[PDB]
Parts: C-alpha cells; structure tokens; sequence
C-alpha cells in the first residue's frame, strides 16, 4: 500500500 | 474554521477509527479505488480513497495541512470552492495514482498538494483573493514531493504530482476570471  | 473543513476532518477520523476496529484491509476493500472494472460503477471509491489513513502521523500530518489550507480556502473563497477543489482533485489524483501503481493507496495528501498548489498560485497571481502560501511551505512542499521520489517510506507520487497539478490549473483559471 501507498500513502497519498 | 468552516463547515466543509470540519465535515472532512470528522470523516477522516471516523474512517481512521474504523480502520483501527476493522483493520485497514477490510476498510480498503470497500473504500479503495476500483481494482477490478466490475466495481467501476461503485462511484464512492473515486473519492473514498481520500478518507483512509494508515498511521496516526499519517492522519495528523494530513489533517494539519488540510485544516490550515482548506480552512483558508473556505474562509476566503467559500465552502463551494473548497468542495470543488476537493472533489476534482481526489478524483484526478486518485486516477493518476492508480495508473502509477494500482489501486492500493489512500490519504488526503493528493487533495492537500492541490490545496498547496491552489493557495500558492492563487496567492501569487491574485493576491486580491486574500490567500497566499508562505515560501517556507512551498519549499517544504517541494522537499515533500521529491522525498517521495526517493522513498525513505511509501508515498503516492502520482497523487502528489496529479493533485499539485490540478491545484495549479484551477488556481490559474481562477486568476483569469479575477
């Protein structure tokens, strides 16, 4: 998962 | 500050709290950008990805910026403006993050980078609006972008640049109609  | 600033901070806390009770993955299953075209008509997902955060510093750091910059947009440009900056930017930044790296991302920072872009450009071209971003933050923003390009973490680099771009475009247009 990636964090915007 | 405003109703829209506050409604959005309560949404992200409520969702953050659910991610803590249900687990991230469970909440991601429902709020994340469509991962499978069958889900493409589940319209809330083009937006809801924005409400998810994955640690407390994640949410705090985002709500911080959101509060500071979002409240300023609502305060001076009205709640309708902030809504429109939020929606278009969550949608477009989500869209580009998905192309960059697929649909497993979340956070409000795409919307934030649009806010930083709007507040800075609008404050530069139309100082009459009564917002502006201090240079100390436009440098912190810039460091922040590029620190995602090098990753020491896991940032949504498509979201940052897409949001950023959206906020500069909206601000440009708005500083013509001024």
């Amino acid at each position: 998962v990636r964090m915007a | 500050a405003g109703p829209v600033t506050w409604v959005m901070m309560i949404a992200c806390v409520v969702v953050f709290i659910a991610m803590q009770i249900l687990g991230d993955q469970e909440v991601m299953l429902w709020l994340a950008w469509p991962f499978d075209p069958t889900l493409k008509f589940e319209f809330w997902r083009y937006f809801t990805h924005a409400l998810m955060h994955f640690s407390l510093m994640h949410i705090l750091f985002n709500l911080l910026w959101w509060w500071y910059l979002g409240g300023a947009v609502e305060k001076r440009l009205g709640s309708g403006k902030l809504i429109v900056i939020t929606l278009i930017s969550a949608l477009l930044s989500g869209y580009v993050q998905q192309k960059f790296s697929g649909p497993w991302f979340g956070g409000l920072s795409g919307v934030v980078f649009a806010l930083m872009g709007y507040v800075w450009l609008r404050g530069e071209r139309d100082p009459q609006s009564g917002i502006y971003l201090q240079r100390g933050l436009i440098i912190f923003a810039l460091i922040w972008i590029v620190a995602g390009w090098f990753d020491l973490m896991s940032m949504a680099n498509g979201a940052h640049i897409a949001g950023l771009a959206v906020g500069l475009a909206m601000a440009f247009v708005d500083s013509l109609n001024a």
